[PDB]
């Protein structure tokens, strides 16, 4: 997708 | 009259199922509609597929009217904002699981 | 493609849905079936129709293998219980909007 | 319905 795997 | 539109509600019921499925949640939107807040050159053919599991994105907030949340390109933190008038479909990355939405008159 | 059906998920969106556009929500549960427990004595033709709205309705707990609540019948409250694999559709009375569940793998 | 309309 677009966006990372983690929001962390 | 017509009622209002059932995209959000299936939407979040899929987003849910598949959750209990373990498969992970991907959206596809249409950018080239009128309110779409994401980074464009992100983008591709007029769409682009997002990220919404529970790790991957902040505050995530599936409302009737749209679909908002934090996620990061790049790395870069940034908002996000769709509305349900763009989502085009939602599945699971693992295995394809999912539906794409029928059209509603609500949403032109 | 073996993983958990969509029916109790699609029913709680339609629930919704309806309860949200200002409608009542009826069911149609399949009598036949076992592991229903209902005041047979309605059932018209191997069919039981159910109003699982609000007002009608004491603690609905809409579960992913069967609905359950308390709803009086006759004028005397008693216990229900539907295998969501005995359920046949949700719609509005009102104007019949709604749908059909269709047939899953899972429930047989 | 089979029920009553409230389980008031």
């Amino acid at each position: 997708a677009a966006n990372d795997e983690n929001y962390a | 009259s017509q009622l209002t539109p059932r995209r959000p509600y299936l939407l979040r019921a899929f987003y849910e199922w598949l959750l209990d499925n373990q498969l992970t949640p991907h959206l596809v939107v249409d950018v080239t509609l009128p309110g779409v807040q994401v980074p464009m050159e992100y983008a591709r053919d007029g769409q682009i597929v997002l990220n919404i599991a529970p790790r991957a994105v902040g505050n995530l907030e599936l409302a009737n009217d749209e679909v908002r949340f934090n996620a990061r390109f790049g790395g870069i933190p940034r908002q996000v904002s769709v509305p349900l008038a763009a989502v085009l479909a939602i599945y699971a990355r693992e295995n394809g699981a999912g539906t794409m939405f029928e059209p509603e008159a609500a949403y032109d």
